[PDB]
């Protein structure tokens, strides 16, 4: 009946407008819209293979580093190459220390202001602040002196009259649950948190030659020169430059953003009630740790039904099982071709019709794996790292729920995973076990390297006639990242991208049925529909990300 | 005391012009978003969403008409009337140039903004052109690369904020103190091209001493930009060549992007 | 009565050796020796004027910047040289950031250990010490978690039974005063200054070229290039960078330094009472902002009978007051030439002869000012600004007492600055007051070069036949230095140092009468004869550099 | 866990080269101390003095004997029977040579200590010598520049702890990864040099364009050394041609100190 538009949702990367219809104060039906196309894939066809990684890396910025492993692994695949264990180890780092950085920058820079409200942050007795996280967190950057630093920026900025980024807020809503001195800490955090941002991508600009868009990655491997005793190449000094920053990410992870996730947790709980936008999700295996292009730290799979009992573990990037379950149908998207494709036979044919809310609304494609709608993402690769047993997953949630139970005295089941916090705190635990990945491949490069292999490259044999297919995949920061390239006589004959939030922002199917984004907003109350605070809340805890969901 | 206004519009952009900004270090982003300059409009960072958001936007370009800045990132796509970038249910190209009205001083962050970039590579999908041949009688100032070092883009608006106009420009309105020289004319590895050592293969011998990476498919010697000396990140020695990979000539309209990496950059097939 | 010796006296810079007759366990006589010299006088004869800064510099890496300032400044008063306005701001943002990190790293990594004990912090409460500090300081790092991750550090390091540095120092002293908290306290800013003065380094890098020696300087100017829009030179982006720094170091020094000199008076009041190395006291004016090498910053002057209303303002490098009282005698020093020599005529000719009490022991020149012994630094300069009503000086005095008085409930008179402390208090002061240098002539320099001054060096003529005499002035972070240059037929034909710790570690002169840091020490209890610990405290107050004080 | 121990001996120095590890960043000095190495000896920040440090530097001897890198920093006086450098009563080149025997390596750090320096320069007053000249039997590696960026340092140390065995040496002993090349063969004005773009004046034309230093002096084409590439500080952009003055050979024997700033490469005097 009442039909409401966010057009631009902010707070994202790219171009996204989303509709409700709201019933009774609370919305009925959601449609997700992606309003930019650039056609990337078409762009980069008819080009050598070698050359597609540094083009389609322009996907994104965001989510930099992950188009240009994923485009040569695609090529990897198609030409039947062993990636040098030395380029997996570089890879692996650049991808782990990206993904810290683009974690927490979701975390507080994306989605905080959602949850945190800075004029309530200004009543704040940062004395008591600091207090309430007595025994809470070991961080050292929590006393009341800090805090108090903190507030007088606030304080400043308000009483300047330039707001700027932080006017017209959601100040006051009803929706705002955190009490001031709450408040005054999660900005606090969020301006540390640009710290620690800036040290993860240190460690990925030492490896990749600068970032956003690293330029160290080849067919066959990187470009990296291994040399210890070499002048301007990859040497000691410049391991241990790399190592130096590696080092300063734990603490503010583990002390800081942990603690943070469980805190809002803590305040919100009727989030951990609602915004589910599946029973079936999707991961990749990744980091690939020998020499064959596999034996990957983090295990992969498929769930359905939201029983974790039904788990299909994937532990290959060349299962067949997961590489036929993939095709995409523009029924209700911008282009032509609209019955499913699987990608070696993808299209991508402009056919732009407007806006409407029964026919064709968005240029991201809606992909399925074997005709069903799937979630993709840290709360899809956390409860397939739960199914899978492993260890240091169900530890890390526990050290969450256990912050949020003393808080709170009361514990957090699995059923309650799949939920808008679910999802954020799928992305917390990803983010503290991905310092352990940084760790271990950091030393396994000084290792290798000590044993005499400097191998970083592996020349590909291109052949000058036939076909040849390949199929890269990557479990990037948003989740299952897949890119399909088809070579005929040497060059690209076809391009495909199926990128995670294509998965979760897609629109309506083949088969009429809603994305996750569409889904996970049915029930939503509204306390104000000229400012639906509740819509984007759920929406940012999938981290959109619509320059990769239509490329 | 007030800051100077910006105002950031995104057209077909991928969003690494605005996350260069957070690995700047002078001024790092929070220092420049609360004390630098006041940055009114800009939809990766602000609070505000939908309806609101774009009530500050009518808001800054009315309150601060003829004294923003506008910084436009990305391409604007010219085929089919405009359709390839439309938010707020208008193409983006009418936001612009109702922007472009009051500014200041309008610059073009990165490739795309400045030539086409990568978007208006190939075919061309979508007709994408750069934001000079959109304004055509507006000064704009370009600032290339995909994405150019942050400070490219912060010294420039110092330079504004600081002595009151802008930086000294080349013939394509480039700032001459990032992209007045060849980077081949200012690079550490030029006594390697001088003396005939070239890395020919990556991992090999020469490669491994550092060597120059021209028979690599280096851009260099066609590339204007700081990027051997700038370079990237503050932390130092981190550049492309640097890491042991070519220029790929990113800031370079008709070189990044046309080129085959490894083409070299005398081949001009 | 005992005879002892400290050799070496450890964190100074160089080679010094100290000896004490003891008398009912109070020292009554006092010898001090710098046992190493390189000639560095001789070293630099028979060149072109312009060569000499680079091979003076090298007198000493602590204070790195300083004799190559007064190198320059002795060839262009030797030649007459105005040095161009935007040279002049170049050289005081250089010696300004230098001084902050030099005095940084003296006060912390070469003098806190004499007064703070690391195993007693091993006893202490963090959360009482975060609490002692409430209302005393704003800084942002004095939380009960960062003193505990300290603590942690300290006991770790201790349990590894290889204490390195810290192994066999005066721990449990019975003149260590401090309570267990309070060294930890000192322990937790200790580290967090290695920080600090690195950043004030990356400032004096970005002009110098690098650091520990610059290389920027000429006889003329500076040889940075000035063009805002010129590639690879001193443009506006590397001015944004330079300002970066300089405007991280304010907050340590005026939250941390500053108070931490006020805690450790606090619990030493009888150090407010000793240690008093003379009752004449000189300093050179510094910092010029004119074309015409002169309107300083910093005034300059001469006081006696240690009584400010004898105070005689020195406010030009060209005061033919100052430059006639100064010599040197070598009658207790290891050189052949023994009467009192002006530096112009000055010679250095070696003539060792070994330890005698009653003779030579010493390769340090005994300096005299109209026949005065006279202490130099950071004491001396604080005194003559207090006596010329210098407002921020007295301000940033009042301040540091305000502190000890919330401590103790007792105030700081100047009769108690001629002391151990009261050195160690105007050491702090310069610090804090040098912050506002660097603000003051970072703008200046742009304002300057918005009014389109690009000027940064002016030729010199080297007359190839005559003789021509010049010196060069600079308050160095040790106090007043001076390089005496005679040029003759185009070439160097003498030069001679005159620097502080050679004024300030002078052995006796021609009259024997004892030098500053031999006077200082009369009087001084001894609780262990093999553990001088009370010496040593007065000694760092000097903040000795021997290679400085011999060269 | 135990740490690699390091006894560090001073003797003609300037502490220019100690200096340097307060500007280290990876590791920084803290690190190093408490984490990497166990600085046994060092008269500079140790807490003990006089006869308790003396204690400290015997008991290390004999507690890591064969176990301990062995640095030193300074020439060694060798006129007059060696009083021109005396430390507890002693010559310095007494505590070098006991120090040395037990030594699992030996590291002369900075220009004086590898070929005698600034100190041994002009007359030589004192008869000072680098250290292979006091230690003729032992393996020295030399680590020159006054002083070197401290990363020559710390990596050849980490590579002794890491890998069991010193940085691959060139003939002069020196680590390759820093000083396997001349400057002038990995210096960014090259393209100057080889156009004739040179600065004939500090603050001329060519001066405030960044051109090549070669009239002014600079040594870079006689000297070894990573000063181009690695530079200083770790900020990115900082060594002194960089900043606009030539290189003065400081790394290289019979260069710097020997050499007027503004004579010329291979020009001898
Ligand atoms: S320039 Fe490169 S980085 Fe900046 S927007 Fe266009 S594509 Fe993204
Ligand atoms: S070709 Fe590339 S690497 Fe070689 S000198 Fe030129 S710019 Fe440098
Ligand atoms: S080398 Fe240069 S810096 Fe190191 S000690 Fe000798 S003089 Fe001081
Ligand atoms: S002479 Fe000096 S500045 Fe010129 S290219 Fe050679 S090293 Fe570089
Ligand atoms: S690819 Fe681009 S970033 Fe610089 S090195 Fe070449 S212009
Ligand atoms: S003077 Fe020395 S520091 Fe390097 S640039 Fe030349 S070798
Ligand atoms: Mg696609
Ligand atoms: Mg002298
Ligand atoms: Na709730
Ligand atoms: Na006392």
């Amino acid at each position: 009946s009442q039909r409401i538009t966010i057009d631009p949702v902010t707070r994202i990367e790219g171009h996204l407008r989303i509709d409700c219809e709201i019933e009774n104060g609370v919305v009925s039906k959601a449609w997700a819209s992606g309003t930019m196309w650039r056609g990337m894939e078409e762009i980069v066809k008819n080009r050598d293979p070698r050359d597609a990684w540094m083009i389609v890396q322009r996907i994104c910025g965001v989510c930099t580093t992950t188009h240009a492993i994923s485009s040569v692994r695609a090529a990897e695949s198609a030409l039947n190459i062993d990636v040098p264990v030395n380029a997996q180890y570089i890879r692996n780092i650049i991808l782990a220390a990206h993904t810290t950085h683009d974690h927490i920058v979701h975390f507080y820079q994306l989605s905080a202001l959602d949850w945190v409200d800075i004029t309530s942050a200004l009543k704040a007795d940062p004395a008591k602040a600091s207090a309430m996280l007595n025994g809470v967190s070991t961080w050292h950057l929590n006393s009341a002196e800090e805090f108090t630093k903190v507030q007088n920026k606030i304080k400043d900025l308000v009483a300047s009259g330039q707001l700027g980024i932080f006017a017209n807020g959601c100040w006051g809503h009803p929706a705002m649950q955190l009490p001031p001195e709450v408040n005054l800490i999660a900005v606090a955090h969020y301006l540390q948190a640009l710290e620690c941002q800036r040290d993860a991508n240190r460690v990925v600009a030492l490896l990749g030659g600068k970032t956003p868009h690293i330029q160290n990655l080849a067919v066959g491997g990187v470009a990296n020169p291994i040399n210890l005793d070499g002048l301007g190449v990859l040497n000691l000094e410049r391991l241990m430059y790399i190592k130096s920053f590696i080092d300063k990410l734990s603490d503010f992870v583990e002390q800081v953003y942990k603690v943070d996730t469980a805190v809002i947790a803590a305040f919100y709980p009727e989030w951990l009630e609602r915004g589910q936008g599946a029973v079936n999700y999707l991961s990749a295996p990744e980091f690939p740790t020998d020499g064959k292009n596999g034996s990957f730290l983090f295990p992969g799979g498929y769930i359905t039904d939201a029983d974790l009992s039904t788990y299909r573990p994937i532990t290959s990037h060349s299962d067949e099982y997961l590489i036929k379950g993939i095709q995409e149908s523009a029924k209700h998207a911008w282009y032509k071709d609209e019955a499913p494709q699987a990608p070696w036979e993808g299209t991508t044919v402009p056919d732009y019709t407007g806006w409407s809310d029964d026919g064709k609304y968005s240029w991201v494609k809606a992909p399925t794996f074997y005709g069903k709608t799937v979630e993709v993402g840290p709360l899809a690769n956390m409860l397939c790292k739960l199914a899978a047993k492993r260890e240091s997953t169900h530890a890390k949630l526990n050290e969450i729920v256990a912050i949020y139970t003393k808080l709170t005295g009361k514990t957090i089941e699995v059923a309650q995973l799949h939920s808008t916090l679910g999802r954020i705190i799928g992305r917390t635990v990803h983010c503290c076990e991905l310092q352990n990945v940084l760790q271990d491949q950091y030393n396994a490069l000084i290792v290798n390297i000590g044993k005499g292999d400097h191998t970083t490259f592996v020349k590909p044999d291109i052949p000058a006639t036939g076909e040849f297919k390949g199929v890269g995949f990557l479990e990037a920061p948003r989740g299952m990242l897949s890119h399909w390239m088809v070579i005929k006589d040497g060059i690209i004959s076809n391009y495909q991208a199926v990128v995670p939030s294509t998965w979760n922002s897609g629109p309506r199917n083949f088969n009429d049925e809603v994305g996750p984004y569409e889904r996970s907003l049915v029930g939503t109350p509204i306390a104000d529909p000229n400012k639906p605070l509740e819509v984007v809340r759920t929406i940012h805890s999938f981290d959109p990300c619509m320059s990769c969901a239509v490329h | 005391p007030q800051r100077p206004p910006v105002i950031w519009i995104g057209a077909q952009e991928c969003t690494g012009c605005t996350e260069s900004l957070l690995r700047a270090t002078h001024p790092t982003v929070e220092n420049l978003v609360l004390e630098t300059i006041s940055l009114e409009y800009h939809e990766v960072l602000s609070a505000a969403f939908g309806h609101q958001v774009e009530e500050n936007k009518h808001n800054a370009l009315e309150k601060y008409k003829g004294q923003y800045v506008l910084v436009v990132d990305g391409s604007i796509p010219l085929k089919d009337n405009g359709i390839y970038c439309m938010v707020a249910g208008e193409p983006i190209v009418d936001h612009i140039r109702r922007a472009a009205e009051g500014a200041a001083a309008i610059i073009a962050i990165g490739s795309c903004a400045a030539w086409g970039g990568v978007a208006a590579a190939g075919v061309n999908p979508t007709g994408a052109v750069g934001l000079q041949e959109v304004l055509p009688g507006k000064t704009i100032i370009n600032i290339p690369g995909c994405p150019p070092n942050p400070h490219n883009f912060l010294a420039t608006v110092a330079h504004i904020i600081t002595y009151g106009k802008p930086p000294k420009l080349d013939a394509k309105n480039r700032p001459t103190f990032a992209y007045g020289r060849l980077i081949h004319e200012h690079c550490e590895r030029r006594p390697h091209f001088d003396a005939g050592r070239f890395a020919k293969e990556f991992g090999d011998e020469g490669h491994r001493e550092g060597w120059c990476l021209y028979h690599l498919g280096c851009k260099g010697p066609e590339t204007y930009g700081n990027c051997s000396t700038l370079q990237f990140c503050d932390v130092g020695g981190v550049w492309p060549v640097a890491i042991g990979h070519p220029c790929y000539g990113c800031n370079e309209e008709g070189i990044g992007f046309h080129k085959g990496i490894h083409q070299l950059a005398h081949v001009e097939n």
